[PDB]
């Protein structure tokens, strides 16, 4: 519930070896929310 | 007609003559397997895919119905079925007034009566992939299943 914080924040995935984590989740889950549900849920932006 | 083939296969060794003339006629009949295991996962998919909330947004009427066009590109947007299994279940949901489909009962129409049958198909197939193994043929009506 408390990590729930930083799923939105653009610096989730710093002190951590992978940083396309947040990619790699968007593009096995979009099939399933649409990608755009997704976006907003783990606070990046399609077209950016 | 499963339960036939199931009561051949009882009592029967690994890597048996009845197995293997099952196998052989699995990979001579198998665009008629190939066909009845996509209907099962293909309604079985349309069943997840009714109660998924991408579906559910893409539902807009307040009547509970789901339009042809959007329903079209709601399954184009899951992107699980390939076009001519989208035309497929086009066909074979009900066209209401402006082509009106109740998901909730498309979805729910077919999957009781093909319970017990797929659950036999499970069963022969669980039966013989673990009876016969080694067996690429086999693997892939698994892997179609």
């Amino acid at each position: 519930q408390w990590d729930r914080l930083v799923l939105n924040t653009p610096s989730f995935p710093s002190n951590y070896w992978d940083k396309f984590v947040k990619r790699k989740v968007l593009d096995k889950h979009g099939d399933i929310f649409g990608r755009e549900r997704i976006a907003e849920l783990l606070g990046m932006d399609l077209a950016s | 007609m499963v339960v036939m083939l199931l009561s051949l296969l009882e009592g029967n060794v690994v890597n048996g003559m009845i197995a293997r003339q099952m196998v052989d006629m699995l990979v001579e009949s198998s665009s008629n397997v190939e066909m009845i295991l996509k209907f099962f996962d293909m309604f079985l998919k349309l069943k997840d895919i009714v109660g998924s909330e991408a579906f559910q947004d893409y539902v807009t009427d307040p009547r509970g119905l789901i339009s042809k066009k959007d329903f079209q590109k709601a399954m184009d947007s899951q992107k699980q079925f390939t076009g001519p299994e989208i035309q497929f279940l086009l066909s074979c949901s009900e066209a209401d007034e402006n082509e009106m489909i109740n998901f909730e009962e498309f979805a729910n129409r077919f999957q009781e009566p093909a319970r017990d049958i797929g659950f036999n198909v499970a069963v022969l197939l669980t039966n013989l992939s673990e009876h016969v193994p080694h067996d690429p043929r086999l693997r892939n009506f698994l892997e179609l299943a």
